[PDB]
RNA sequence: GCAGGUUUCCACACCAAACAGCGUUGAAUGUGGGUCAACCGACCGUGAGCCAAGUGGUAAGUUCACCGAACAACCAAAGCUGCCU
RNA sequence: CUCGAUCGGCUUUCGUUGGAAUCCAGCAAACCCUGUGGGCUAUGGAGCAGUUGGCUGUGUCUCGGUGCUUCCCAGUACCAAGAAGAGUCCUGGAAUGGACCCACGAAACAGGGAGACUGUCCCGUAUGGCUGAACCGUGUGCUGGGAUCACUGGGAUGUGGCUGGCUGUAUCCCC
RNA sequence: GUGACCUGGCGCACAUGGAAUGACCCACCGAACUUAAGCAUAUCACUCAGUGGAGGAACAGCAAGCAACCUCGAUUGCUGCAGUAAUGGCGAAUGAACGAGCAGGACCCACGGCUCUUCCUGAAAAUGGGCUU
RNA sequence: ACCUGUUGUGGUGGAUGUCUUGGCCCAGGUUCUGAGGAAGGACACAGCAGCCUUGCGAUACGUUCGGUGAUACGCAGAUCUUGUGAUCUGGACAAAGGAACAGCUUCGAACGCAACUGGCCAGCAAGGGGUCCCCCCGAGCUGCCUGUGCGCCAGUGUUG
């Protein structure tokens, strides 16, 4: 078909995937690449904005393990902390983690103690390096917030942890 | 992407431009002052008007001086009081005058002129 | 629930029910909701059945029978190319995509 | 024939109506207007379908 | 002389009709004219004759609406020309009170747990 | 639209002059035409000089 | 006088714009007029036929089915009349 | 009619706030018991027993602030947008062209118009001003200080309510 | 004593529906030219045409899921897996998914990723209702 | 004289060059119609107007009001000027005041029934006019499916 030695074609293209003038097509263009970079950026930073005072992702993730035998070792964030992490960190309520921005997953569980004691000391470094306005401004002062972290509240970039992979590096 | 109104399109400003109304036409239509009237008012420039006074300042027609007798915005044209020209036959009419060429030697000076020289001469 | 709904057209078609079946016919007995009862819009519970997006939820195949004739009562490997649609599934799949850069 | 419909007869006038030139002052609006009126039926030359 | 709105909105409906017939009258006369072919300064007068006709029909129709709007105000069941101009969707759009509208248990969970400001020093 | 009846009791609101008989052609154009035939008692042309026709 | 035409009807001006396989003329061009109904007809029904309704069919709209006072149905279609009120 | 809540691309929507003038009801409006409504929501729950926490009109007498208006004193601001149509001369129908010594702006040399080729001819641009909307100057506005008013935090102590966690049970949980 | 329910009807009142829209979307229905150097399964293509219904998006969506791991944890979109596994006169050709990396996981949705029904409670959630004000 | 040619010139013709209120393409945002009558279609409406107008509807190239602030213009013709004020412009469109919100022939989903009919000179009827009656004009109501409520009912359905 060639009259030389190139591979068999398997080209693929059988079904109008062209717009002509009688076909609509199946080619999307990603023009809007470029634009949308900065879109997205700019909708991320009015995220920031938004929900100012707080972490611009915003809820603590894990720290799971990647799932097949192939990714064993590489480690990633998860969706959600398990209950048991939160009790063992010194969380009993589940809603009220979520509202001072832990995240839950009960559909997680710990298969081993190793996931249950890295993601119990995430979450007790968290709550540590975590200052909770109080409400109503002026009740109740927690412990360790010391009346000016209330008048500095800093918005970091990234969530003062190292990588997600830097677990299993 | 460009922030709105502020696009240097050749096609749109020129659509702009051929297709504006009579109130932009107006100040499509605007004349500079003389320097008596600028340091007077410290004001640059204003649109031109019926009832005031022009120096032509350009074209075939420069250095000579009347006052402004018709504004004919479709046109983009001035008439002067006494810029004439014979037809074919004796009928004298207007030359329309651009008025980029002419400046301003007086003003009519109604309510709403004043308070537009006041307006724009404190200095901001 | 498609003939009822096209029959009652200011109406809101959640659930049928099978109740009958002889030789000839089968039977449905189908739930529709008047989403301009003041009841209706008042009770959260079934409220955003008065949102313009839920009209002719048994054309559009949103109602049960509809999720099951779509294949969507499977999920996971037995409903492969079923989401987001069969036809969006195909188009997602058949695109052919042209980067800035390829 | 003298047989018609209202409807018809309405619209058999608004076509005598249109069947009409150009004023003469309308070549004289500045920006350069219509010379002769393009759109005018003669019963001679096409028909009108109704 | 012709006839201006905010002359004639101070005047009152019995005031008005008499003005709305002598304009009548005196654009049927135009009208006459333009017939029995006069002058221009009676060809023209046509127009403005006209269109202070139109200006007292608006005067007093939207005299009468405003009364109108003051008797219906607090009364349900307005006319359909007096209820809010919105677009078809909007007039069937669900309320806001009742798309805020909540069960007990989502307001006794939103009561139990505030959404909390927090930030991570 | 207007009826003969309409147009009897128009002229005689007009012009208060009795209608003895109203006539009406829709003339080819798409205008209405109406004669007016006064009683004769009346007189067209004595109406004419107050309408303005002379 | 029908169907069709739709102002071609009439008058004046006009043929040095063009058309009429001539051109002081015309169905041309321009202007302005003209079509009056209790008695002539549509309109009133009915015929062949059709529509809605009623019901049914279809994945579904339909130029889907039935028109059944000779003749249908799965059908609660007599809203009118006399007296009393 | 008030009273409250909700809405503002607005002129509302809702409410078992209460009141008046009234009409049905009369074992007591009408749907509804062929079930409206509440509790739970399966990495948990409910009951029961006990503890440890917090949200809320709080009755009541304390203290401070923010401001809706008003009054004084004092200061500031109220919006546009620069620079040769330069003295001249020449060509030209018309200078934005050319020549002579000297000129200037630029956060503006993006554009478009104008009798030809322009940064300094016009609109504009960059910048500025607004966006409590007022874009306004014998009228205002803002700030700061001071005062009256308008409004909401910190302590009494009966509450009215609620509600999270934890321990135990003998009790059980029907998708 | 001339009722109480149930099931149907007629009229009225207050309301929805109807129709439209060269892009996107949802549900159906549905070819053939073409390719296979013929042609019939195959291909074009679960496309064009046709019917119905929208919204500013629609659809999907917090597992009767992936996986077999040191597990993960709504759906969607992209990168890639991958022209692979697999289907196919095993011819012409067709042909995924998960892992994994991202966007998203603020907002006009949420019981801050659930809930109805089941189950527990239960004198309808409690000082009648209506029209004007 | 005719023909052929070459120049010059004049015609027929509209190629070229230059431009462009146009298209096409990409990116972003919105999608905001309708029984309170849509999209479309008619017939009307201008002193001189035929066409066109995302002009307009018997208030008919426009009405109220706001912003602007001396034009508009092809002719004329009276209104208009330190001003209730020409023109242009703003969804009949800003007012933060629940103050203000006009009008819109006719077919059309098209809605009393029809319609190749402006028919039935439809039924009911507020009103206006000509003379208690009667006569003419006549706003407005009368579409279907579905939902809820009210009124009247039907049943050898179950009962009392």
């Amino acid at each position: 078909v060639k009259k030389g030695n190139a591979p068999v074609p398997n080209a693929h293209f059988h079904k109008h995937w062209n717009p002509t003038g009688s076909q609509k097509g199946h080619v999307r263009c990603f023009f809007k690449q470029g634009p949308q970079k900065k879109i997205r950026r700019a909708r991320r930073q009015k995220k920031a904005a938004a929900v100012f005072p707080r972490p611009v992702k915003g809820p603590l993730r894990p720290i799971v393990h990647c799932k097949s035998q192939r990714f064993n070792m590489k480690t990633r964030l998860g969706r959600g902390f398990t209950t048991l992490e939160l009790k063992t960190a010194g969380l009993t309520d589940r809603r009220y983690a979520r509202t001072i921005g832990i995240s839950v997953d009960r559909r997680r569980r710990n298969h081993c103690e190793e996931s249950l004691a890295l993601n119990a000391e995430r979450i007790k470094t968290y709550l540590s390096k975590l200052v909770l306005f109080p409400l109503k401004a002026g009740k109740k002062l927690p412990e360790g917030v010391t009346e000016e972290d209330i008048k500095n509240p800093v918005q970091s970039k990234q969530d003062g942890f190292p990588k997600a992979s830097s677990y299993g590096k | 992407v460009n922030k709105v109104g502020k696009s240097g399109d050749r096609r749109k400003a020129r659509k702009s431009y051929f297709t504006a109304p009579s109130h932009v036409r107006r100040v499509i239509m605007s004349a500079r002052l003389s320097k008596d009237l600028r340091q007077k008012y410290k004001v640059k420039s204003l649109p031109i008007r019926k009832e005031d006074e022009v120096k032509v300042k350009r074209g075939s027609h420069k250095g000579r001086d009347g006052k402004v007798i018709a504004c004919y915005r479709l046109k983009y044209a001035v008439h002067i009081d006494k810029i004439t020209r014979e037809k074919a036959n004796g009928q004298t009419v207007q030359i329309g005058i651009h008025p980029s060429n002419v400046e301003i030697t007086k003003l009519k000076l109604d309510k709403d002129r004043k308070k537009l020289l006041e307006t724009k001469g404190r200095r901001k | 629930e498609g003939r009822v709904g096209k029959h009652c057209g200011g109406l809101r078609v959640l659930n049928s029910y099978w109740v009958n079946a002889d030789a000839i016919y089968k039977y449905f007995e189908v739930i529709l909701v008047d989403p301009m009862h003041k009841a209706i819009r008042s009770d959260p519970e079934i409220n955003w059945i008065c949102k313009p997006r839920q009209k002719h939820r048994e054309a559009r195949g949103v109602t049960s029978a509809g999720r099951k004739h779509r294949g969507l009562r499977h999920k996971g490997h037995r409903a492969t190319k079923a989401r987001p649609s069969v036809r969006a599934n195909w188009k997602r799949r058949n695109l052919v995509k042209f980067w800035r850069y390829r | 024939g003298a047989i018609k419909t209202l409807k018809q007869k309405l619209k058999y006038g608004k076509k005598m109506k249109q069947n009409r030139p150009i004023p003469y002052w309308v070549r004289f609006k500045t920006n350069s207007k219509q010379r002769y009126n393009e759109k005018r039926r003669h019963w001679r030359r096409t028909k009108l379908k109704m | 002389p012709k006839v201006k709105a905010h002359e004639i909105r101070q005047l009152e409906k019995k005031d008005l009709l008499k003005q709305l017939d002598d304009l009548k009258t005196e654009l049927a006369q135009l009208r006459v004219a333009k017939q029995t072919s006069g002058a221009a300064s009676k060809l023209c007068k046509i127009k403005i004759v006209r269109r202070s006709i139109a200006r007292v029909l608006t005067v007093l129709n939207m005299k009468e609406k405003n009364t109108l709007r003051k008797l219906y105000k607090n009364k349900k069941y307005k006319p359909l020309d007096l209820r809010p101009k919105k677009t078809k969707k909007e007039r069937l759009a669900l309320s806001i009170i009742d798309r805020r509208r909540k069960t007990a248990r989502q307001k006794k969970i939103l009561h139990a747990y505030p959404m909390r400001k927090y930030y991570v020093k | 639209r207007a009826n003969k009846n309409q147009i009897k009791t128009a002229v005689r609101k007009m012009y208060d002059i009795k209608a003895a008989r109203v006539n009406t052609l829709i003339r080819p154009d798409g205008l209405k035409k109406a004669y007016v035939k006064l009683m004769p008692d009346n007189d067209a042309l004595d109406i004419a000089n107050k309408i303005g026709i002379l």
